[PDB]
């Protein structure tokens, strides 16, 4: 369900916000939102393009383990642009 | 006439960004000039301020100070100014927060002087000039 996902990534980002120092949490996770989750595959919306780099090359693992933290499923994350 | 922003950069980024250098100075140019919507730019911004270094003023001065002694300068708090020997040239340089913005006329030598203070500092200033489109980093 449309409200659904915006549960599962909002619980998410209150996990990721414990994890990370504050300028991180800001920079990189607060402005994300979930898109669409389809199959084993949850998008999730950056900013611009430079967030959505960062992300996918910093943050992908941190944020699958806390997927899986809260769910005990694997799914795989994937970032977009406006 | 040269105008530079450069900026102290993250090592960690300075890496991840080698051999696409374009992709920096692109978000910088965005910053500076591109007309974004309000909450691109805010964003632009934040990402700016995580992936650079504060200036080390003092340190900038003390470098500066020495390698400027007896050359036509002056100073006014973070401004320094100079006008090179024989009537060849002039620079600013100014620093603020994480910025320093240079400009340049005459001889190449007059942005030079600057940039060789700045590379022997650290490895890691970006220099940009947003309206030529020539960037890069100081290298020591």
């Amino acid at each position: 369900a449309m409200e659904n996902i915006l549960d599962l990534w909002n619980q998410a980002l209150a996990q990721i916000e414990k994890k990370l120092s504050k300028p991180s949490f800001e920079t990189w996770m607060k402005s994300t939102k979930a898109h669409s989750l389809q199959g084993d595959t949850l998008t999730i919306t950056a900013p611009n393009e430079f967030a959505r780099d960062w992300l996918e090359s910093r943050y992908l693992h941190l944020i699958a383990d806390t997927i899986y933290e809260l769910t005990g499923e694997e799914l795989s994350i994937k970032f977009v642009i406006p | 006439e040269r105008h530079y922003y450069t900026y102290l950069i993250k090592e960690e980024f300075a890496n991840h960004y080698f051999g696409r250098e374009s992709v920096m100075f692109e978000l910088f140019q965005d910053y500076h000039w591109t007309s974004l919507e309000k909450q691109q730019y805010e964003m632009t911004e934040k990402q700016i301020q995580y992936i650079t270094q504060p200036i080390p003023i003092l340190h900038m001065h003390q470098r500066l100070k020495m390698n400027l002694n007896k050359t036509d300068y002056r100073q006014l708090d973070y401004i320094y100014r100079i006008a090179l020997p024989k009537a060849k040239g002039h620079a600013t340089f100014m620093m603020k927060e994480h910025m320093i913005e240079i400009v340049a006329s005459g001889d190449y030598e007059a942005e030079t002087i600057f940039f060789e203070v700045l590379r022997k500092v650290s490895p890691c200033f970006l220099a940009m000039d947003f309206n030529s489109k020539r960037y890069g980093w100081l290298n020591p």
